[PDB]
């Protein structure tokens, strides 16, 4: 029984040896061709001509594909509001217009470059402010409201209002998007090998473009070199194009994106703008909150609506607020369509929450940890969407983190540092989080498995989930082994495929362990029920004996398993019904030191306490906490996407887009899993871990903000209770500009200015 | 009339009779030699997924030298009489893993695995130059390697065992 | 989470052998090689003489050493150079020479080799002699991976002439000497403001190649600092990076020479010459700090619409870096 | 979720029209056109531990397995049929999917009452027998040994 | 319901057109090799050597 | 030094610059041109699974002539300036079946299907020579084609519709 043991990821050794096969590592067929997408260079324009005359002169050129070549439908996307290939109008830089097919990827690249497009510009909308000014939205306003806002604001001692912006984020999975499509040449059959979290939508979108039944399309996913939500839907941009090439040519075709293509075309995290007003008492207790959220959705709906729903569900973070109104609007803009990214609107809403909470503490002149603690939910409280918090472990995580991080002693050392240093300052902040577990769309909370036991007793498990580094197959093998009471060595998972488990939800929402674990468990129970009479007749025999006896008695050793998460279904009309199955909780304390002269900083120390229930695998779960935290660190402090005024992405690779590096992580980096907190609501008492920890990276942001406050105390003015706006990401630029002094003001030059 | 290009990959002689100056080592390894352990992550030198070790007899130094390089930027035409070592050159699960490979895997330093060969080759290269590195040298050997999954902690912890 | 006591020990004598066949080929004398592709002809030059002949016959032929810049130009900027010459084998382009005035590196020397040589020089020589070396080393910290630095040549960085080169500002501020040759020509010039006339251009003739680069010893009464912005947001603009040098009158705090050179403030490496000229014969004090900051704010002024943005931040860095230099020089003075 | 059906069973196609027959069976059992059903291949990761396609019994045994699997699908779809009686197959399938009812199932068949014993000369060896009669006429060439098959 | 009807073999049209794929009709991988069996020319014998 | 071999396959020009005298048309079709409708059944001319149609200008008869051939025994080197028609040259389910293809399929003349392309090509060749054959000519058209599945009756019955 390995459940609860730190078993290494099953493929780790093959990954270290370069033997693990990713999509593009699959050998090429003798006749296999290569596709390169041709995309818009304009944010919004009519297409007046596409000239392939120079492309046709490139050695190995096969064909140019456009909308006219599609046999079925050019209408695609989760909400059918996209084109496979743009026909008359382009609506973002990176909008796919067509594709070159050639005999080598080098040749496809060469050819695509010399495809010439002529445009007639149309008025473009790029920024959230652009969109608000132009009333450019998808759908209507989303809202959650509880209590009496007018009354709450009347009862408040203090009111703070403001505006805040959080920038988006590129997934930067180390493996970019890729698909191989093999046309069989019979009955429209096609077999695809895809780097995707969503084999089902890949299958259905390819089928729809081709105009063939879904049963003709087989999608196979062995593994992804990272997904992080960026392969939940947007992988179909590449898959559908490659499928068309395979259909048209009758040859196998593949495409793997270069990084610059991937960053431009495939979408990222949604930027958010918030306008907020919070009413509170002199004690720091919150009595009223109003937040209007706006996301930058780009040029199609995709997952933007559900992302905003998750944002609204998380605007409370861990705090009880009696009178509350959150709204959300999706901005329709001429940018690549934004999509799922680890956290799915949660990190943005949670960041907005912690920002006004930080301002409450400052305004009250009270220690931030005291104000946070005072406002924390208690066991059994209802959220703003009226869900009961059962097994609310934040207080335990908080207390344990305070103690193990030696927060109070270190607070004194930070103060001492700031007293002794003029041009460098330290900051220290402790932040909680909760993250709701389940797809916001009830019907997605379903999971299938298919298990076969062969006559040698070896077991092949298939389930609807995909492996993208998170150790899902590993956990499923641990589960099956525990359930069947056989060693993990007897169980194997090869891949995820649409012909073994159909109609799968994307591998997302952090729920895959929970839902596939249950499906796998149930399939195992069915096998055990069938073997039971054989065990009874031969109780001292082996697994192999029982399996062979069952086979020879013509008992089936193949079964499905299925799970449907119970009691889900939130109504925005009644503000009731469970949005989530349960919540995952954690707390992080981070310390930083900033260089007030340059805006650079050091991440000195981070301590995390995460409630993941009874972990199925502490090694994998600690890995998930660390990786999620560092992605959050990136979001809030390093990673910055930058566009021209014309809406063209400038930051298209690692030279201009800085994800955390080896030297970026906290010097002392401690993660603990909370002990003795089994979760009755999920498989073997575990909890979802994938996304919940990412927001804890904001502890670094708020430590930086603390440090800036010290710098402003040193050089800017004498107002202790000053609120200044610090947007995300808190890059060296934003940090430096915020340390207002004789240099920023030019007072050092002899000019008068706004410092003391 | 073109000269033959002659280099070595994992100890094996490669004779390329018609080298195209535009061909990168990464393309050659993956798409001519069928050695797919070395990965494409960016094509611009920043991510290190394509990291290999290069060795040559430096005729000016009078010694064999070993160093890492990004295969995505190395023209094969720079590699006449150079030896390339890729991840498959140092160990495999079919034979025996190299200590570098064993330790990153067992230390939970590999999640999706896509960055792992490049990181392995960066660590391997360090040990080939300095079999007794300091913790500081190890912690500073990976500025060219990005990992999106792990948060790096486990990779450094696993590799620190080589130090002191 | 794991048990290191169970790991297989490292046996450094059991590593894959350097190919013995390749070792037997080290005796074979180097000869010029020609490779022919779909679009490009590549000549591997074996001697300096061959390089200069080839460049005289084909002035437009593009030099490639590490390809860390050219690979980017060809892939991402769709540049095509039908003829390439690789001079990497040429001994003169790889020589590391210690002279009376400084340390000379052949233009093909990898940055890793520069870094190693300079680290050794700093470790052995007195502090007063290694001020410029230390500046180069600071700029090479958090610069790129070991993979890049092992193949990226010193000459390549210089001649690439990116507005945001971290090295060119240091070479300019220190008057690093550049030896430049072609068939029948040879000249040595200290790098100054004139060396970069416009975007991505240097003051070399079409045939000329950079042979060697002499990084100078610092003298008595001479101090150096280098600084660089910790973010980069555009491909080749708007990252502040600098070299700063002051020479005082013997044993004094009275400015004899001052050089403040910046990348990321224009479409080339520039020198704040109007500002520094005004400080000659001035003393190193609060008034000088004020006047220099006033000068920098004006001379390096950026329009609201300047390419790269971050207008306030970049201005603030130009002054903040000088402030750090100002304080560091005061510490070094006494 | 488009209503298209993929059938897999343990039998292989060697020209005898087994997949054709299984599609006919599935279509009859599900009460949908043959055009909505497809069999692509036989594979060990869809149906494990299969007997060889042999003994002339493949239609009998895979037909029953396919039938049973279809009955399971029909049972699961029935509530949605009753909610949308004038609706289409496609409508019912999508409604089932959105109600998180599984649209995947196994079917299995074990031929009953088989087990002949050579040491008792009893127990059914076969499930039933197939029967036939043939009458043929030939003409031989007595001088060469060649012959014509006349009728 | 087609049970009892003379429906043509589902693959017959593709068999007639040469579009039906049999094992050897599957495309070859770039690196795919070919095997030929080496078999006995004797009914019953000791194998003395293979050259 | 070698001459170019030039022939046509399904109306498309084939220029083989390095023809090996040992190369059969069957091997060339299947493994060079990727046209796999033509099958290997024996390699010795007895089964006709590899039947194709060949067309050429006859000097003596002063006409274009069409005849069937076993691709397994036809050296490609005999085919200079000859036009080959395979099963994929006459119709497809992706476009439109040729009457020969439609009728053999609908008449239950195809079971496993492996002999079907060859039989189609034998019947096709007959019709190209004689658009209205007699019942007698039709049966005689297939002495070179073997079928293990059908017992032949349905194939002849299907094709009889072309007679009279
Ligand atoms: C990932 C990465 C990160 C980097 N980070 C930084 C950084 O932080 N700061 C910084 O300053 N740089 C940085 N660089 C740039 C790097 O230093 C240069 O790309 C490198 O030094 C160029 O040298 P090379 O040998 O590769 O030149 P090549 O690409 O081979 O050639 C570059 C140019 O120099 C010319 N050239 C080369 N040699 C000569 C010669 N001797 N005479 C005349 N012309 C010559 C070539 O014709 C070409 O125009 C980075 C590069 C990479 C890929
Ligand atoms: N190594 C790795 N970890 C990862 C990801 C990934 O792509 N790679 N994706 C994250 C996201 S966005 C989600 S939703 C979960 C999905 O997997 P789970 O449901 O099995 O946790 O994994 C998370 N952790
Ligand atoms: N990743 C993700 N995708 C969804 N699609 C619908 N709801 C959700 C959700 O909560 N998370
Ligand atoms: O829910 Mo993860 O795929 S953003
Ligand atoms: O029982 Mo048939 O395969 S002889
Ligand atoms: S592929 Fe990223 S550095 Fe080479
Ligand atoms: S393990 Fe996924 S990028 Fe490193
Ligand atoms: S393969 Fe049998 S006749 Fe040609
Ligand atoms: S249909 Fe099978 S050999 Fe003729």
């Amino acid at each position: 029984d390995t459940v609860g043991r730190p078993l290494p990821h099953l493929a780790a050794a093959m990954q270290a040896s370069g033997e693990a096969v990713y999509c593009d590592d699959i050998p090429r067929y003798e006749n296999e061709l290569f596709l390169r997408l041709v995309t818009s260079t304009r944010a919004h324009a009519k297409i007046k001509s596409i000239d392939v005359s120079e492309a046709q002169k490139v050695p190995g050129f096969v064909c140019f594909l456009s909308a006219d070549d599609i046999p079925g439908s050019n209408e695609t996307g989760l909400f059918n509001d996209e084109t496979v290939f743009a026909k008359d109008t382009v609506t973002c830089v990176g909008h796919i217009i067509g594709a070159v097919v050639a005999d080598t990827p080098e040749h496809a690249e060469r050819a695509a470059h010399v495809v010439k497009v002529t445009y007639e510009d149309l008025p473009a909308i790029i920024t959230i402010e652009d969109a608000i000014k132009n009333n450019s939205f998808y759908g209507s306003e989303l809202k959650i409201e509880k209590g009496d806002l007018k009354k709450g604001f009347s009862e408040a001692d203090n009111v703070v209002s403001g505006e805040l912006y959080i920038g988006g984020q590129d997934h930067f999975y180390l493996e970019t998007h890729c698909t191989i499509a093999i046309p069989k040449g019979e009955e429209g059959e096609m077999e695809l090998f895809v780097s995707t979290q969503n084999a089902m939508k890949t299958q259905s979108f390819v089928a729809k473009m081709l105009g063939v039944p879904v049963n003709r399309i087989l999608v196979r996913v062995k593994r992804m070199g990272g997904g992080f939500g960026g392969k939940e839907t947007r992988s179909t941009l590449v898959s559908v194009a490659v499928a068309l090439a395979a259909y048209k040519t009758g040859h196998p075709v593949r495409c793997m994106l270069d990084r610059n293509e991937d960053m431009l075309i495939t979408g990222g995290r949604h930027p958010f703008l918030a306008r907020y007003k919070v009413g509170f008492m002199k004690t720091g207790t919150i009595v009223a909150l109003e937040v209007d959220h706006y996301s930058n959705a780009g040029n199609s709906r995709d997952l933007s609506h559900s992302i905003m729903e998750r944002a609204l569900f998380h605007m409370d973070n861990c705090y009880k607020i009696p009178n509350i109104r959150g709204t959300g609007r999706l901005c329709k803009t001429n940018l690549s369509s934004n999509t799922a990214f680890r956290g799915f609107g949660g990190p943005q809403a949670l960041f907005i929450a912690e920002n006004w909470m930080s301002e409450v503490a400052v305004t009250c002149g009270l220690p931030a940890e005291e104000v946070r603690w005072k406002n924390m939910y208690k066991e059994g409280d209802l959220t703003h969407f009226n869900q009961r918090l059962e097994g609310f472990s934040v207080p335990r995580c908080w207390d344990e983190c305070l103690k193990s991080s030696q927060y109070y002693a270190r607070k004194s050392e930070v103060d001492k540092f700031n007293k002794e240093n003029c041009w460098k300052k330290r900051g220290l902040c402790i932040i909680p989080t909760k993250f709701g577990i389940s797809f916001t769309v009830p019907f997605l909370n379903q999971a299938g498995a298919l298990i076969h036991v062969y006559t040698d007793g070896s077991v092949l498990v298939s389930h609807g989930g995909t492996e993208m580094g998170q150790g899902l197959h590993t956990k499923m093998v641990q589960v099956a082994s525990k359930a069947l009471k056989i060693p993990i060595s007897k169980i194997y998972i090869s891949e995820t495929s649409t012909n073994t488990v159909p109609n799968s939800s994307p591998t997302a929402a952090s729920v895959s362990t929970d839902i596939y674990g249950q499906a796998v468990y149930e399939a195992c129970q069915t096998i055990l029920k069938r073997l039971e009479p054989f065990k009874k007749k031969n109780p001292d025999g082996s697994w192999e004996d029982w399996v062979m006896a069952a086979y020879q008695d013509r008992v089936s050793l193949s079964t499905t398993g299925f799970y449907r998460t119970p009691n889900l279904g939130y109504s925005f009309e009644t503000n009731s019904g469970n949005a989530f199955h349960y919540f995952t909780y954690g707390v992080a304390c981070s310390e930083v030191e900033i260089d007030c002269l340059t805006g650079d900083h050091k991440n000195l120390r981070t301590d995390i306490v995460m409630d993941v229930g009874s972990s199925l695998n502490p090694a994998i779960d600690i890995g998930q906490v660390e990786g999620a935290f560092v992605q959050g660190l990136g979001l809030f402090t390093l990673e910055e996407l930058h566009y021209s005024p014309e809406g063209s992405l400038h930051t298209r690779g690692p030279s201009t887009y800085k994800i955390p590096a080896f030297g970026s992580i906290p010097t002392e980096f401690r993660v603990s899993l909370l002990r003795d907190c089994p979760n009755k609501k999920a498989i073997y008492a575990s909890k979802a871990v994938g996304e919940p920890p990412l927001f804890l990276g904001a502890s670094v942001f708020f430590a930086i903000k603390d440090a800036i406050r010290a710098a402003r105390a040193q050089h800017t003015n004498n107002n202790t209770k000053e609120l200044f706006r610090l947007d995300s990401p808190a890059t060296p630029e934003k940090i430096r500009n915020a340390c207002v002094d004789k240099f920023t003001t030019l007072c050092v030059t002899g000019a008068p200015g706004n410092c003391k | 009339t073109a000269d033959e290009l002659v280099f070595f990959v994992n100890g094996k002689k490669v004779v390329e009779k018609n080298a195209d100056p535009e061909t990168t080592l990464l393309a050659y390894l993956r798409r001519k030699l069928g050695l797919r352990g070395t990965k494409l992550g960016c094509g611009e030198g920043g991510c290190g997924a394509c990291t290999v070790m290069l060795s040559k007899y430096d005729r000016l130094q009078d010694k064999i030298i070993h160093f890492s390089a990004n295969a995505c930027l190395a023209p094969i035409c720079t590699l006449h009489h150079v030896a390339v070592t890729t991840v498959e050159g140092i160990g495999s699960t079919k034979t025996r893993l190299h200590p570098v490979q064993e330790r990153i895997a067992k230390s939970h330093g590999s999640q999706c695995g896509f960055c792992t060969p490049g990181i392995v080759m960066s660590m391997y290269t360090l040990l080939r130059n300095q079999p007794e590195p300091t913790v500081e040298e190890i912690e500073d050997a990976f500025q060219g390697n990005l990992c999106r999954c792990t948060g790096y902690r486990p990779i450094l912890q696993g590799f620190r065992t080589f130090a002191k | 989470l794991f048990n290191p006591e169970e790991f297989m020990p490292l046996d450094p004598t059991q590593e894959p052998i350097f190919p013995p066949e390749l070792l037997r080929l080290k005796d074979v004398p180097p000869k010029q090689l020609r490779f022919e592709g779909e679009r490009v002809t590549w000549i591997q030059a074996s001697t300096l003489k061959e390089l200069l002949d080839l460049k005289a016959q084909h002035p437009e032929a593009k030099l490639v050493v590490g390809n860390t810049e050219i690979g980017i130009e060809m892939k991402f900027k769709n540049q095509l150079f039908p003829m390439i010459i690789c001079p990497a084998w040429i001994p003169e382009l790889n020589a590391v020479e210690h002279g009376p005035e400084g340390i000379s590196f052949g233009a093909a020397c990898a940055l890793s080799s520069v870094e190693k040589t300079l680290l050794e020089a700093v470790a052995k020589l007195p502090t007063q002699k290694t001020e410029v070396f230390r500046g180069v080393l600071e700029q090479l910290r958090w610069f790129a991976g070991k993979q890049v630095k092992s193949v990226a040549s010193l000459g390549g960085n210089i001649i690439t002439a990116s507005p945001i080169s971290d090295l060119n500002p240091v070479f300019m501020a220190s008057g690093t000497k550049l030896t430049i040759v072609s068939r029948g020509t040879r000249r040595t010039v200290p790098m100054d403001h004139t060396f970069f006339p416009s975007y991505r251009k240097t003051l070399l003739g079409p045939e000329e190649i950079l042979l060697s680069i002499e990084i100078p010893y610092s003298r008595e009464d001479e101090f150096f600092s280098a600084f660089k912005q910790a973010s980069r947001r555009e491909d080749d603009i708007a990252k502040v990076t600098c070299g700063m040098r002051v020479l005082f009158q013997p044993g004094s705090m009275q400015v004899k020479e001052l050089a403040l050179c910046y990348g990321g403030m224009a479409d080339r490496t520039i020198s704040a010459l109007k500002t520094t000229q005004k400080q000659l014969s001035k003393f190193w004090n609060e008034k000088l700090l004020q006047d220099v900051c006033a000068g920098l704010a004006e001379e390096l002024s950026l329009s609201p619409d300047a390419p790269g943005g971050m207008i306030e931040f970049r201005r603030t860095l130009t002054l903040s870096f000088f402030f750090k230099f100002y304080l560091t020089v005061l510490k070094k003075l006494g």
